[PDB]
RNA sequence: UACAACAUGUU
RNA sequence: GAAGCUGGUCAAACUUGGUCAUUUAGAGGAAGUAAAAGUCGUAACAAGGUUUCCGUAGGUGAACCUGCGGAAGGAUCAU
RNA sequence: AGGAUAGUGGCCUACCAUGGUUUCAACGGGUAACGGGGAAUAAGGGUUCGAUUCCGGAGAGGGAGCCUGAGAAACGGCUACCACAUCCAAGGAAGGCAGCAGGCGCGCAAAUUACCCAAUCCCGACACGGGGAGGUAGUGACAAUAAAUAACGAUACAGGUUGUAAUUGGAAUGAGUACAAUGUAAAUACCUUAACGAGGAACAAUUGGAGGGCAAGUCUGGUGCCAGCAGCCGCGGUAAUUCCAGCUCCAAAAGCGUAUAUUAAAGUUGUUGCAGUUAAAAAGCUCGUAGUUGAACCUUGGGCUUGGCUGGCCGGUCCUGGACCCAGCCGAGCCUUUCCUUCUGGCCAGGACUUUUACUUUGAAAAAAUUAGAGUGUUCAAAGCAGGCCUUUGCUCGAAUAUAUUAGCAUGGAAUAAUAGAAUAGGACGUUAUGGUUCUAUUUUGUUGGUUUCUAGGACCAUCGUAAUGAUUAAUAGGGACGGUCGGGGGUAUCAGUAUUCAGUUGUCAGAGGUGAAAUUCUUGGAUUUACUGAAGACUAACUACUGCGAAAGCAUUUACCAAGGACGUUUUCAUUAAUCAAGAACGAAAGUUAGGGGAUCGAAGAUGAUCAGAUACCGUCGUAGUCUUAACCAUAAACUAUGCCGACUAGGGAUCGGUUGUUGUUCUUUUAUUGACGCAAUCGGCACCUUACGAGAAAUCAAAGUCUUUGGGUUCUGGGGGGAGUAUGGUCGCAAGGCUGAAACUUAAAGGAAUUGACGGAAG
RNA sequence: GGGUAAACGGCGGGAGUAACUAUGACUCUCUUAAGGUAGCCAAAUGCCUCGUCAUCUAAUUAGUGACGCGCAUGAAUGGAU
RNA sequence: GAUAAGGGAAGUCGGCAAAAUAGAUCCGUAACUUCGGGAUAAGGAUUGGCUCUAAGGAUCGGUAACGAUCAACUUAGAACUGGUACGGACAAGGGGAAUCUGACUGUCUAAUUAAAACAUAGCAUUG
């Protein structure tokens, strides 16, 4: 029984069977296809830089009602366009069109977070200074 | 078809044991079955067992004393180093003070403690406790 | 169970325990052998010979009254068939099915049974070539099938 | 015989 | 015994054609997904008001309808 | 065979042969691949990382070709071309930082164009010189070790003997600075240290949190589904413990948070060890090669002697051990028909022999570093491999020890699983059985080179001499035969049957049809309705069921023929021929396709009447394909038992179909047999059903979905949250319709299963 | 009075309507024998017209690919391949 | 009827006209397809003379697998050789990517139109 061979000379069948079915696991399949290198916006990097193209407000999904401030960003390494959330109260006024921002993942390894639809990145720095410093008035926006 | 007569014998013994039967009929018999049954009897887990000659393969009637929890085969008969017996006894046996892992060795069929005394090893055959 | 169906019948002849001839049976071993040779020479497969012996001469098993089996006796007196009777009968059945089918091209069940019969033929021929009973390059083919049964 | 549908979000 | 010469040998590089791998632009077309309160109907869930579903073939703004053959996961374990 | 090389070799050449690798995965493609020593995690088994301190390889912008030399196809050597790039008086010339430092670029991502040969060590003609090798400092929150930011009194308090309070003093000191020496090649720093060096001891600790997971507020103010928070569940709509702040509190602290990859948690990759009736998942069904796996059986029992270890009567107790005894375990030798190669020296040292393997034991050997681990007051620790003493002309322990082992080489065992043997005997032993030949040969007439068989030894060829002369059961595995049957199993002809439609003849007159109710329609040219005859195609009612057969799809009138099949019965036969199966094949409802033939009836589409808000729907009337058949395609269904196949076992009962075996107060032949039906007990096979819950399960339920954490009989296929999607693409099959194979981006917190309570139903009572 | 389109042939207008706008799945009404279906297209068939967009070129009333309220495409007056 | 530096369709309504290709042997050959084709697709190499060598037979005569006698031009290979020539004259396809259109072979306006026209097989209708 058990639907798997048990013969003592059946190692090839067991090993090949495990190899075939490991393709059904998402992490294994991603790391063997190299999807991060080929299709991830960051190319497998943890962070990336880009130029702000426009400010956009995104309607929060139900049962929430809000406008989540985000920026449309064109990456430097590959020219890809991504949307990044600018996290804190009033931190959108710190970023402007044509600024250079540092982006990071948004905590869920390629997924959206919370009630913000379709946003998988967050702004970390603008013009070479972190938003956490600017928000707390610990530094100043360079010019 | 029939691929391990030892497996059929030990399954029949265990099933008869669980139902409260005092006796179980084993068919067919073989030298390996008889040696395994002898190992189980020498430790008291079974009583008298009797071999019937049918001129074909033999039958065995075993007297079960109700002292047996589990008998079973380890199939396939894995090769076991001298110092890989530790993991087999840890995985198959209820505790480190009773129960036996039956090995077939070039010195003959025996349990694992006898194998340690004689410093011999071979292929795993089954277990009893 | 049945090799080419789902049947699980167990209806088989049950050999007696005793390996000696009954005390009431008194025929010479040489007599039984010459009876076997006479029956084979008229033309009778070992199964047919055993049936006749058991039915009309009290010869339960020719093994217990001669010490050797019928087909072995025939091989020791130059009466072994060129084709073993198992394979001969399978080829004959296949020939009969093929000749039926050549007229009834719409009998699809007969085609399916032909496939089964020929599979059994090839498996048996493989076995016989392994034990060197048949020549190493022996081969069943439908075109020459009627020859070996003729 | 006939009978369609009931805005969003909770506590 | 220098330049140089003859014939080979290894063979860079270029031109043309083939071939394999990876990336990539595009009028237009056809999808998918996401997004508090827009429109049309009401197909499913109760026999959901024509029981539902599967395969196949037509038809139709849309859900869908109809033919043929199946299933009960039926609304009948039963005369 | 040659040439070439330092040398072997298709390394190259000439001639010749047709070989070499491959489902036990060759060849090709990808690698965001230099390999290993090693690293993290770590019950075990595993998973992942290793450019990088050591070892091996390769390269010096890209290729190629060379000189020199022992050694290079060298690049801080040459030659050429390509690409880069430099100077110029325009003729020409000079290049190679993947060496150190430094610059530009690239990017999320990485330090000084510093000092020096003092140490490690290398090179040279060399004790002397050189070395960006190396060492020293600079930068340096990669990682790691230790470790401040305060300590103690008295007054007033207070408590129930000090656990608790503000304001009252005196000390303590290292951060920092700096003589000095030390450290060093010279410095810097450490370490020692003179003088300095603390009350807000401002010489002032931060980073994240305070609804739950998860430790810590319903305190205050602001905002009012906005702004924002929130990994997840959620918070926010005018009393927010969740946002922005203040206070207070919590956690870790010289560190804390965030992002990405990865490991454990994950028994969510499962060999150990998952799941597949309904949650994802058994191929529609059979055949079948590779693969995996495969019934039992061949030296078993007995006796004597004897070595070592454990506990006990001797006790002998100083944890030590003693004749012998009670036991137990592990060894060795002979005998039992006795396996162990055979002969020569005479328990080692020689010739001639040797069926192959897997498996398991034991050894040699196996770079350091790293791991584990013994020693050792680096002030502790990380570390390092040092160090410690009687005090100097010195002495002294050390720098352990384990792990390595898949493969290879040695080595005991002979169970388990294989492998070969004597069957047309071409079979084993004859050593001292005889002969014929022939070969190799010592001893020889030893004075040098000759003979041939008695001769020594192989080696052939016969005759004869011994032997117990030589073949395992036939499996409640399989295959085959034989006997009587049993089937709506298949195929081909053949016989029916009513019904429907359409007719042609007969007769009467106002309607007929259809529905919940109508209308379209047909009707005095008589519609509908009645009787007779006839013509067409279908279909096979009633019998007909918890019944049969078939691999499945399916299969139902009579009869005959054809070949096929399960089960049963058998004291017939072969002897492992078997199970499951990638690849590869047969069949496969309905619908659909092509061409003929038929086209009664129903009837997709279409036309049309109603209902309706609208219904191009349900309902009514027609009606084209189709429905049927022949010859070919198509290959899909809720093709379902949503339950793979083979095998074994586990609990009670009553029926039923087929076969066989024993048997009556019954019906029928005849009232009587070798009648048939029926009735009563046993069995083998089936289709099923009933009760219980052994046991299983999330439950529904299940005699299998049981014998599964007490996890292992054999084997094939499938699934890994929901979607995107059975989509795109390539391939392939098809006339087409379509079938088979079959992704990814992206998106999302549930989707889903079974059951409970309630509510609801154009559901029942 | 009935049948017949692989006979000749034919195969429509006007209003409103979706939470930016625009468009109009949806609705109403007039009317026909039927109101152009499947396809195809500035085509040897499109006036406006050298239509608009893309491609081709240094530059294209040419070519090709698209789009389609198409003066006046369209199914054996055979449609599309 | 010829040739022409450099350019190469800028000429022209338009490559009209002309040029270029061309035999044979070997190599290599895409989309698409009614599976028959497309195809000489595209696109490469070779070719003289001379001196040789090898292979491919017939009839006689007895392991005859041989000896003797006779005989036709095909094919393949090698050496040598030249102002690199050599299908040396002659003879002799240019090719590719698409659109429109008629399926195809075929036929007609003798004396201005050869076509997309006519015919055709196939399909349908009528008596
Ligand atoms: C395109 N996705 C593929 C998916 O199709 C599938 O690939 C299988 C592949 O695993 C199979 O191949 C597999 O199984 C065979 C077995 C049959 O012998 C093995 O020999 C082989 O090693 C093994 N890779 C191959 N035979 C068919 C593909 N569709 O699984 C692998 C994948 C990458 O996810
Ligand atoms: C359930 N079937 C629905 C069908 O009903 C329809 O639903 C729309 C829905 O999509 C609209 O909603 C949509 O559009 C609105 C907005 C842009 O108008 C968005 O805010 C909203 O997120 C989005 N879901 C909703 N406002 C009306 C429904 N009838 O949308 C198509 C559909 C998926 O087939
Ligand atoms: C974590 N704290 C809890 C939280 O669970 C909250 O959740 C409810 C939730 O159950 C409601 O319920 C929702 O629950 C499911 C699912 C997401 O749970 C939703 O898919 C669905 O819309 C709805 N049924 C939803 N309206 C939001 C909160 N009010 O219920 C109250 C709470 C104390 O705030």
């Amino acid at each position: 029984g058990k639907g798997k061979p048990r013969g003592l000379n059946s190692a090839r069948k067991l090993r090949v069977h495990r190899r075939n079915n490991r393709w059904a696991d998402q992490a294994y399949k991603a790391r063997l296809l190299g999807t991060a290198f080929k299709s991830s916006p960051f190319g497998g990097s943890s962070h990336a830089k880009g130029i702000v193209l426009e400010k956009i407000g995104i309607e929060s999904k139900q049962p929430n009602s809000a406008i989540r401030k985000c920026v449309r960003v064109q990456l430097i390494k590959n020219g890809k366009k991504v949307t990044a959330f600018v996290p804190n109260d009033g931190c959108l006024n710190f970023v402007d069109e044509n600024d250079e921002v540092l982006l990071a993942g948004f905590g869920r390894r390629g997924k959206a977070k919370g009630d913000i639809p379709g946003v998988r990145f967050k702004v970390v720095k603008v013009s070479g200074v972190s938003l956490l410093a600017l928000w707390k008035e610990k530094k100043e926006k360079p010019r | 078809t029939r691929t391990s007569v030892l497996a059929d014998a030990l399954n029949a013994i265990n099933n008869a044991e669980k139902t409260g039967k005092r006796q179980v009929l084993i068919r067919p018999s073989s030298k390996v079955i008889i040696k395994f049954l002898t190992v189980m009897q020498k430790h008291g887990y079974i009583g008298e067992f009797e071999y019937i000659d049918d001129h074909r393969s033999g039958k065995i009637v075993v007297q079960l004393n109700g002292r047996l929890n589990k008998c079973g085969v380890i199939q396939p008969r894995f090769n076991v180093k001298i110092n890989d017996i530790e993991r087999w006894t840890d995985n198959l046996l209820p505790a480190r003070q009773f129960g036996y892992v039956i090995l077939t060795t070039s010195a003959g069929i025996m349990d694992h403690e006898e194998a340690r005394r004689k410093h011999v090893s071979g292929k795993i055959l089954g277990f009893v406790y | 169970g049945r090799m080419h169906s789902s049947g699980k019948g167990i209806s088989s002849s049950a050999l007696p325990y005793s390996r000696n001839a009954p005390s009431w049976f008194k025929l010479s071993s040489d007599d039984v052998v010459e009876q076997i040779i006479k029956y084979a020479r008229k033309g009778l497969t070992p199964s047919q010979i055993g049936v006749i012996l058991r039915d009309a001469h009290g010869v339960s098993q020719a093994k217990v009254v001669t010490g050797n089996k019928i087909l072995r006796i025939l091989k020791s007196n130059g009466l072994a068939p060129e084709i073993p009777e198992d394979l001969y009968y399978l080829i004959k059945k296949a020939v009969s099915v093929r000749k039926h089918l050549e007229k009834n091209r719409k009998d699809k069940d007969s085609k399916f049974r032909l496939i089964l019969i020929e599979s059994r033929i090839h498996r048996l021929a493989r076995y016989y070539r392994t034990v060197a009973v048949l020549p190493p390059n022996w081969k069943y083919e439908s075109a020459t099938a009627s020859a070996l049964v003729a």
